[PDB]
RNA sequence: UUAAUUGGAUUCAACGCCGGGAACCUCACCGGGGGCGACGGCAGGAUGAAGGCCAGGCUGAAGGUCUUGCCGGACGCGCCGAGAGGAGGUGCAUGGCCGCCGUCAGCUCGUACCGUGAGGCGUCCACUUAAGUGUGGUAACGAGCGAGACCCGCGCCCCCAGUUGCC
RNA sequence: AUGCCCCGAAACCCCCGGGCUACACGCGCGCUACAAUGGGCGGGACAAUGGGUGCCGACCCCGAAAGGGGGAGGUAAUCCCCUAAACCCGCCCUCAGUUCGGAUCGCGGGCUGCAACUCGCCCGCGUGAAGCUGGAAUCCCUAGUACCCGCGCGUCAUCAUCGCGC
């Protein structure tokens, strides 16, 4: 089942985390970063991600 | 119209009462009525053990009421149990007892003759009894018991005589038992006396 | 989904629309004045529901 | 006056000269004309179907019959009978309707 | 004959029969696609199982799978036993129901007598009836279920009723 | 409903397309005819049982016809289905494969349906097959009964040469 849960652009001192909130839901649930479109994964969202 | 009313209303009943009769298989559910007045209906009962069916101090008639009035009609429920009219001349009672008696493993000849002493003791004018399965082989069979007056075809042998039907599930396969009593108070056409001087 | 593949359809015409309220099969059904019963159920239940046979 | 309009209708026939004799008697006592009950035409529903199970043997089929007795009164209105008339506690088997013109 | 042309019924008493006038369903039949193991234990599991989706391929069409990465917050057919469910077999293992001998006139019982016994008598004879329905004689005298009586319609008269019926 | 034996990631549960409607042939039950004891055209007469709120549709208006757009009154002795056909009078045909018989096919217009090719039903014009009373055999009926003519429920989203009643 291996660890998958990273990569969310994190240093020390300061942090600013990749994806933002979902604006569907209430704010910690992070989007996607297909490429095209942040398909917000759950919800349905395709705002061709800025 | 009105006949759409007549047979809505007619057909509740039947349903409750053939779900009734699984459900209370034991403690011989004998029958009920439904008096349907304002603001909600008032269900009546008459079982053989008011301690089984009540519950563990009404543990019980609370799933009865909500099962009732959740997948049934009958929007004001109000359920209360009783005792039978007239136990040894209501035929749909003796043979569910004759089924059990025969499942708990009893050899089906004792059971017949206890019953109908029983039956033909408490008053009644003619009794017959008629079981019929795979008993003692593997050919079935069918037996035959009576006692008395007991008619048979005409009209009067379709509302004064009592008979009722049941099903005793073994380890070989089912019996069916069928028993027709009838009640103390015949007067059939030919019994015509002299009111004399 | 899982959800999706033992789900049925809601038809409303059809032998498949209908089924007797006692036993559940489609096919010979009563509609007359509204019952909703098979042709074999309906025989041994109608004394209780009222019914006679007068000829 | 307003001429009320009462209908009864049951399938059990004894049980429904009953409460019209009760209507008649209430009315009579106190003081109030009344039309006697106007028997209208019975609505008998028929249901043929065959007999057996399977297919095989001769065709014999069955004759089920259900029927429904109606009637018809109509009285003025008094709230000293309207009222009389409240009490009547129809039986389980029986419809009672009331109207006025 | 066909990939399938699903089955049951074969003298009366099988063949507009299974209430069977089937476009989907009904459906049990041929081609294809996808889901389902309450419950006890096994590999594994909050470093995150079961379990769900915007977009795109495969596809008849489908987050059904894979590409893509998002989410959800505890269980686990990848393993064993069991268990639902079955228009699968057997009507020659059964219950219930129904057709036919037949709406034909039969089928028995209590006590007594006759035979070592299976059995018989009553239930036979004579006339009469749609009828073991009757009337007489008789080792027989009395009874029970069926028949008749009972229930529903039709044809004639009288009383009570008169609206939504009649004039 | 049910005992025993097999299926048990399948013989269990859903979804799309096909079949049960295939056709050298033997048979059962029926419908329409082979004409005058008739075919067509125009007029005139008289019923009962039953059913309707997911439904029965009067009345008005468009269409040659199927049908379409509005839409009172009805939870029923009230409103609707519902001015039946065989029968009668008047004119054409005159014993002929015909003005008998309407199978089989071409083209065009509609209704129900999520879907009419396989395989639904309805309308208008056209084409016009066998059939001239039936071999040996065999069926049903005793009075408001047999024969002859139409109607209503059931099944039903649409489709009755059927079943059960009048
Ligand atoms: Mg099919
Ligand atoms: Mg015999
Ligand atoms: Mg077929
Ligand atoms: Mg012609
Ligand atoms: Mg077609
Ligand atoms: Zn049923």
């Amino acid at each position: 089942m291996g660890q998958k849960w990273k990569l969310y652009i994190v240093k020390d001192g300061k942090v600013i985390r990749k994806n933002k909130f979902c604006p569907r839901c209430g704010p910690g649930v992070f989007m996607a970063d297909h490429g095209d479109r942040w398909a917000c994964g759950r919800c349905g969202y395709t705002e061709w991600k800025k | 119209a009105i006949e759409r009313y007549f047979i809505r209303e007619a057909v509740k009943e039947m349903l409750i009462d053939e779900f009734l009769e699984k459900e209370l298989r034991r403690a011989g559910y004998g029958g009920l009525d439904i008096k349907k007045t304002p603001l909600g209906t008032k269900v009546i009962i008459f079982a053989a053990n008011p301690g089984y069916v009540i519950g563990r101090g009404g543990r019980r008639i609370r799933e009865l009421t909500r099962i009732l009035e959740r997948q049934f009609g009958l929007e004001n429920p109000q359920i209360d149990v009783q005792e039978i009219k007239n136990p040894y001349l209501n035929a749909k009672v003796q043979a569910v007892r004759i089924a059990q008696a025969l499942e708990r493993g009893i050899h089906f000849r004792r059971a017949a003759y206890a019953a109908m002493r029983a039956i033909m003791s408490n008053g009644a004018r003619g009794v017959e009894i008629r079981i019929s399965g795979k008993l003692t082989g593997e050919r079935a069979k069918s037996v035959r018991f009576y006692q008395g007056y007991l008619a048979k075809v005409g009209n009067p042998a379709e509302t004064l005589v009592s008979k009722g039907y049941a099903q005793a599930l073994l380890k070989l396969g089912v019996i069916g038992v069928k028993v027709a009593i009838m009640p103390p108070d015949a007067r059939l056409p030919d019994e015509i006396e002299i009111i004399e001087k | 989904a899982k959800a999706d593949y033992n789900k049925r359809k809601p038809r409303k015409f059809g032998k498949g629309a209908r089924r007797c309220i006692r036993c559940g099969q489609y096919g010979p059904i009563i509609r007359i004045h509204g019952l909703m019963l098979c042709r074999h159920c309906f025989r041994e239940v109608a004394p209780k529901l009222g019914f006679r046979k007068y000829e | 006056m307003q001429k009320a309009r009462i209908k009864l209708a049951s399938t059990n026939v004894r049980s429904l000269e009953e409460v019209a004799n009760q209507i008649k008697q209430i009315a009579e006592r106190t003081g109030v004309r009344m039309s006697g009950p106007i028997p209208l035409p019975t609505k008998r529903i028929r249901i043929v179907t065959r007999k057996s199970p399977d297919g095989e043997g001769s065709a014999t089929f069955d004759r089920w019959e259900l029927r429904i007795h109606k009637r018809l009164i109509d009285i003025e209105a008094d709230e000293r009978a309207m009222r009389q008339i409240m009490r009547i506690r129809v039986p389980e088997d029986v419809t009672i309707e009331i109207e006025l013109i």
